[PDB]
RNA sequence: AUUGGAUAUGCCAUAUAAAGCGCUUUCGAAGAGUCGAGUUGUUUGCAGCUCUAAAUGGGUGGUCAUCUAA
RNA sequence: UUGACCUCAAAUCAGGUAGGACUACGCGCUGAACAAUAAGCGCAGGAAAAGAAAAUAACCAUGAUUCCCUCAGUAACGGUGAAGCGGGAAAAGCUCAAAUUUGAAAUCUGGCAACAUUUCUUUUGUUGUCCGAGUUGUAAUUUCAA
């Protein structure tokens, strides 16, 4: 008959199961449009005075001076970090079209 | 202020109402639906047997009913729960299974067009 | 003013000849009329309830999101942009992404024109995706005065900052 | 309870579905070009299969046919 | 789609052509009145992806409020006083400058009946939905009061519980 | 070894560029998407398949006056 | 099982051939066989059968995961072998699957993780799956097939292949390991992975043509010789499909060992094709590995080889190379092969000018154009898998002009 | 007298339609003046001000687990 | 020029809707004294609010919200003072934005004309036609559980 019996246990053998992946845990991975899509933009809006003035002092190889600035302006290091090798790509992408 | 229990009769009486109320709307279905057996989250009680929320798609696919279906047949389906052993699978794809044995479903009137 | 070059661009409009020799192409594929839709839909019922297959249709492609979709497939063959779009930042990506895709595009005058070719009261952007084998001298002919009197005209003066 | 459910459900039974005039002549041109056994090649074929059904949707219309 | 496009380009805010356009607009939107209609949305991806619809029922407003309370809290709010008959759906910010915050309000009609034959915006029609601004019901308004889930986020505490059999 | 110095930045002791196309200077031959194409666009419109049985059903009932009867009344 | 024979006689398989007299008795005792024959011998029914047996002896289900992991050195190969064994479960229960590199691999996921029992594999794709994927049922493996033990080694997959034993259960799983050719390496990896004691078992023409053009160049050459017995070799099946397909819808019928993926239907039509005097066969390199050659004028090879070692023994009418301009490096191997060569000249004018045509066919029918991506895709991912980088460099191949031949005005976006 | 959900049954039914399950040599978009950083006030939350992001990224926890905000 | 589109206005134009009152309970804002305290201000309903995890946990794991009991006068803090688990009452899940319907804006308000319908001559719709809205995006489809 229908019915649960809460309390005591039902067996303390242990059998482990593989789960797969869920699609919530796929948020975060990038897309071959979203990718394109952010490549056209940051060609065409430009780029902010703070982003300016960091290409500036990396295409003079003050390194120091342009991670210091980000992180003062962004406000961590990895953001600091990411928004440097963003901007160098499109320095050299600059190089090798102009 | 100051909170006093002298409804807590009346409250009684009008819980027990509802669950009149409720089975005479529906009237040969039970009063709840069936829920699944899980173990409590702790090592202080997970020895312990209690009544989850609702049965995971994974222990509905193995009993054979569909997670659009089970919903009809007052059957709950919890998409957070998931079955990280099969003893928690088979414990509660055995509940449904049992459960779909005394389970009797009256047939519906369906829509039947003259052709196509 | 001082104007960025993506918006600058926009001022840089088709000549008049090259715009009206276009709009002729156009309107040899306006969509059929929401009359015209239902006279062919109820000839077609008739032919059904009493008793009783054709060809692919022709057309002019209209709506921002549906064009966008199709430069990205590369199944736009010309692309004409409005010059007066009420928010700029709606299409100020389109030549940029017909630049990426290989797509020959123009800015063209009067948004309001765009929009009379689709009976619509105003379209954002127009695209002609595929026509008829009668029509591809006349398209292949607009597509190359529109490398000329567009791309090659202008191009270096896309990339200044215009006003001021 | 189980009596009435059982006897109601025999009742409402009749699942298997006719064809209409379309659906028939649809079917029974591309029969008559490819047989009854080749479904594969009778979805292929764009001038009779206008609608692009493909083999079993074509399979499911045979059987419709024959009952 | 072009929404991609547009709300990509929504978070490069001071980027040339978004600084550009963002000083335009704030000098246009001074000129005009404290609270204004707006014939279309300013932006059209954020208004989109709040619930705007362009049909009739739906209106977007306009607003500038200075700086220096939440400031899109006060948006919903003022706007909803304008258009008394209208129930505020959600808002949005389109422009800022040295002194004034520009936000978007997106409301809707609960008389019009493109609105009370819509099932997905049916609910707003409801009388419990009288001022959801004013009572901290919108999404700003939510989070004003802390309104979430987890340890992140009184009555029940300062009364005694006596009951019948103690 | 960082020599625990300082660098003369720490607190202790073109504005108008021309356009650059560093994306765009390339086309793209493929097209973005690579989902298969859906059937419905080799085949006929089903949403006027919809209308058409619709009205041809209308036509039946005498909702909608056919062709040949709207001339008809017409004149 | 009765099942087992049910699904064999579909094929039109009678008797059984020498390879198997040593190895499918044997194997069918789950004793550790070391095989190894020469090319065309049916080693694909050798493995396959015993290993069907054993799913239905011990009555596996997809909740135990894979039970059997098939290793194949190529996509095609490996494509063939998962064609075979759906055949021989045609009457089953057991399901079956590929993993091949080029592949979704997001869908590949979705497919293991339902249960697939035999599972049909390459080196580089099954570790990829192996470390990363999860809830891939893998721990109840009890069989293990390699085949062409010692092209896996040339491809470079050694490596990969010393992961695949180290992270695979050794206990109480049969293994196997097919080679053409015993070398050192094969040796070491018998001696680290099948278990010990193991049953033992034992002139060219070429046209320099560009790859917008290759096709048109074959359309023509095949109207000028429809008076003769033509056979082309491609470097897929999908390929074979397609342009089978293409011919039959421009009035120029053939014939192709493809058919409808059906074991029966390819001997067929090999049957009739070598019957008839007069004829045109499409096929790939694997379906015509080991098979035998009839009288055939013309033998065509539209796509490069996959296995020049062996395609060059196999030569030795007439022979035709459609080899485009970046492939010249070619040349310099046959050089080293001591091989006797002559270059073709054809006029431009002589050429169909029907290209503008053909792309008009495919894109207004919609299974010309979804054969059209396939056939196009599977031939990417062949070139990409061929053992001679720096010949047959895809970076070197212009995609522009190979969708051209395919009847595509644009390059369809297909992934490696 | 006014009503609600069912049952039975007559008629009508635009089904050339619309679904669930199953299988993959094909794909799979996910919310920004926000998150966050500094600082100043109200009672951690919230608010102002200055700055201002990312894409297996981001949040919260104990390399791992869990969640998927605006 | 005609003429479309965008504006900016006008009408004792047609159809609507808001105000004020109550306020025990409810949700915001604001605030002293002796504390989200009274007051002050704003806004609802028959309940309101909350609500289908950017949640807990560290287990053999749990599974929206709300309320009760317990945890507990405990941890923590500096006398204040929770929460996870656990036991109950009740249980129900879903909707968008981000995809090309592109072989066919398939969507919607209104006017008018008929036909119905009613807690009701007072109510609520249907069908047809025209106009408008809408491609700067209305339907179908999808919401990560996919």
């Amino acid at each position: 008959a229908p019915g649960l019996v809460v309390g005591l246990n039902k067996g303390k053998t242990l059998t482990k199961r593989q789960l797969p992946e869920r699609p919530s845990r796929r948020k975060g991975h990038l897309s071959k449009r979203t990718a394109f899509v952010r490549s056209i933009v940051r060609e065409v809006a430009g780029f902010a005075p703070y982003e300016r003035r960091v290409m500036e002092l990396i295409r003079n190889s003050q390194d120091k001076r342009a991670r210091k600035l980000a992180k003062k302006r962004l406000g961590t290091l990895k953001r600091a970090k990411g928004k440097i090798e963003e901007l160098t790509s499109v320095i050299q992408s600059s190089r090798l079209a102009h | 202020y100051v909170k006093t229990w002298f409804n807590q009769p009346g409250r009684k009486l009008r819980r027990r109402q509802a669950r009149q109320t409720k089975a005479a709307k529906i009237a040969p279905r039970p009063v709840e639906a069936i829920r699944p057996a899980v173990k409590p989250p702790t090592i202080r009680y997970n020895m312990k047997v209690r009544a989850g929320r609702g049965f995971t798609l994974e222990e509905l696919k193995a009993a054979g009913v569909s997670r659009r279906v089970a919903s009809t047949i007052g059957i709950p389906v919890d998409h957070r729960r998931r079955n990280r052993s099969e003893e928690s699978l088979q414990r509660n794809v055995e509940r449904i299974k049992v459960y779909l044995a005394h389970l009797i479903v009256f047939p519906r009137k369906a829509g039947q067009p003259k052709k196509g | 003013l001082k104007v960025p070059p993506a918006i600058a661009q926009f001022q840089k409009t088709l000549d008049k000849n090259t715009a009206t020799q276009v709009f002729k192409l156009l309107n040899k594929y306006r969509p059929e009329t929401a009359a015209e839709k239902k006279q062919r839909l109820v000839a077609e019922a008739e032919a059904v309830a009493n008793g009783k297959v054709s060809k692919k249709p022709y057309n002019v492609k209209y709506g921002l999101n549906h064009v966008v979709a199709l430069i990205e497939a590369k199944k736009a063959k010309l692309v004409l942009i409005a010059s007066d779009v009420d928010p700029i930042e709606l299409v100020v990506f389109l030549p940029a992404l017909c630049k990426k895709m290989g797509v020959p595009y123009a800015i063209v005058k009067n948004k309001a024109r765009l929009g009379t070719v689709i009976h619509q009261k105003t379209a954002a952007v127009l695209a002609v995706t595929e026509v008829r084998e009668e029509d591809k001298n006349e398209l292949a002919s607009i597509v190359s005065a529109v490398d000329a009197n567009f791309s090659a005209k202008y191009d270096e003066s896309r990339r200044k900052w215009g006003g001021g | 309870l189980e009596e009435e459910a059982v006897k109601k459900a025999a009742r409402q039974s009749n699942k298997m579905l006719p064809l209409s005039a379309f659906e028939h002549a649809y079917i029974q041109r591309l029969i008559n070009k490819y047989g009854t056994e080749d479904f594969e090649s009778m979805a292929k074929d764009v001038k009779l299969n206008s609608k692009l059904f493909n083999g079993s949707k074509l399979k499911n219309l045979y059987i419709r046919m024959k009952a | 789609g072009a929404y991609k496009y547009l709300e990509e380009l929504a978070k490069k805010k001071q980027s040339d052509v978004n600084l550009f356009l963002s000083r335009v607009r704030a000098w246009e939107y001074r000129q005009m009145n404290v609270i204004h209609r707006a014939s279309r949305p300013s932006r059209p991806d954020k208004a989109r992806r709040l619930g705007y619809k362009a049909k009739q029922g739906y209106v977007i407003y306009r607003i500038r409020v200075r700086r220096g309370r939440s400031a899109r809290c006060t948006a919903e709010e003022r706007v909803g006083r304008y258009c008394s008959n209208l129930r505020v759906l959600n808002s949005y910010w389109v422009n800022q400058d040295a002194t004034y915050k520009f936000f978007e309000v997106i409301l809707v009609d609960p008389s019009h009946k493109a609105i009370r034959r819509d099932p997905r915006i049916n609910w707003i029609v409801n009388p419990v939905h009288k001022h959801r601004e004013s009572r901290g019901l919108t999404s700003i308004g939510k989070k004003s009061r802390g309104i979430g889930k987890g340890h992140r986020f009184w009555l029940r505490h300062n009364t005694l519980s006596l009951r019948r059999y103690r | 070894e960082i020599d625990a110095g300082y660098s003369s930045d720490s607190s202790t002791e073109d504005p108008y560029p021309d356009y650059d196309d560093f994306f765009t200077n390339t086309v793209r031959e493929t097209p973005l998407s690579s989902a298969p194409e859906p059937k419905r666009r080799f085949a006929p419109s089903k949403h006027e398949q919809k209308r058409i049985l619709q009205l041809a059903y209308a036509i039946r009932k005498g909702r909608i006056l056919t062709s040949e009867q709207r001339a008809e009344r017409e004149r | 099982s009765e099942n087992i024979q049910k699904a064999i006689k579909e094929m039109g398989f009678e008797t059984m051939t020498e390879i198997q007299k040593r190895s499918i008795p044997p194997l069918l005792a789950g004793r550790d066989v070391l095989g190894a024959a020469k090319t065309g011998s049916g080693k694909t029914l050798a493995f396959l059968i015993p290993t069907i047996e054993m799913l239905y002896a011990l009555k596996f289900k997809p909740r135990n995961g894979t039970g059997v992991i098939i290793i194949s050195p190529t996509r095609e190969l490996a494509l063939q072998i998962f064609g075979v064994a759906k055949e021989l479960l045609k009457y089953h229960h057991q399901t079956f699957g590929i993993v091949i590199g080029g592949a979704n691999r997001r869908a590949e996921a979705d497919k293991l993780v339902k249960g697939v029992n035999l599972l049909v594999a390459t080196p580089g794709r099954l570790l990829d799956h192996l470390q990363n994927t999860k809830g891939f049922v893998f721990r109840n493996l009890r069989s293990l097939v390699i085949d062409e033990a010692d092209r896996i080694l040339e491809i470079g997959f050694e490596d990969e292949m010393r992961q695949i034993m180290k992270i695979l259960p050794s206990e109480n799983r049969q293994t196997l390991l097919f080679s053409a050719t015993q070398t050192t390496k094969v040796e070491d990896l018998a001696r680290i992975s099948l278990k010990p004691g193991p049953l033992y078992v034992n002139e060219q023409g070429y046209v320099v043509v560009d790859s917008d053009k290759r096709f048109l160049l074959l359309f023509s050459f095949l109207k000028r010789n429809l008076k003769k017995k033509v056979i082309v070799f491609m470097s897929s099946c999908a390929s074979v499909k397609y342009m089978a397909e293409l011919l039959n819808y421009i009035d120029l019928p053939v014939l192709d060992l493809h058919g409808k993926q059906k074991q029966q239907r390819r001997t067929n039509t090999f049957f009739e094709f070598c019957n008839a005097e007069k004829g045109i066969l499409l096929c790939t390199n694997v379906a015509a590995r080991g098979l035998d050659i009839p009288a055939v004028d013309w033998i065509v090879q539209y796509d490069p080889p996959d296995d020049p070692r062996d395609y060059i023994h196999r030569v030795g009418g007439k022979s035709l190379m459609f080899l485009a301009p970046s492939e010249l490096g070619f040349l310099r191997y046959l050089k080293t092969a001591k091989v006797s060569l002559n270059e073709f000249e054809f006029p431009a004018n002589k050429v169909a000018n029907v290209q503008s045509q053909l792309e008009k066919l495919v894109s207004k029918n919609y299974y010309l154009q979804q054969s059209a991506k396939d056939g196009y895709r599977s031939y990417l991912q062949a070139y990409a898998s061929y053992s001679l980088k720096s010949i047959f460099d895809i970076n070197k191949l212009d995609l522009a002009k190979v969708a051209k031949s395919f009847g595509f005005a644009h390059p369809p976006n297909v992934n490696i």
